[PDB]
């Protein structure tokens, strides 16, 4: 003849979360940049024998 | 008419270059025996894919 409870009291849990993040960066760009491909010498010949 | 008209052309190259790159990645994880753990440190990019 016994009856159950409507529900059961459960234990309550607290959650504490920490997220920590650090980013660092350095960027350098220094010097002199020259050309690497330049025109070279040329030669041409042309004649009319007849 | 008998003859010829011809010549040559040229280019000069003196290019020189180096490159070095280093990296270490040290992820760490915790998980229980019989469980699974996933970890992602990075990002997401959008991709246009469809059926």
């Amino acid at each position: 003849l016994a009856t159950p409870s409507p529900f059961d009291m459960e234990k309550m849990v607290w959650l504490d979360v920490n997220i920590l993040e650090i980013r660092k960066s350095v960027l350098e760009n220094f010097g002199v940049d020259w050309s690497k491909q330049i025109p070279g010498p040329f030669a041409a010949f042309g004649k009319d024998f007849v | 008419n008998f003859g010829i008209i011809t010549g040559v052309l040229s280019t000069i190259n003196f290019a020189l270059s180096n490159g070095d790159a280093y990296l270490i990645a040290n992820p760490q994880l915790s998980a229980r025996s019989g469980g699974r753990t996933d970890f992602l440190a990075g990002g997401q990019v959008p991709i246009l894919q469809a059926l």
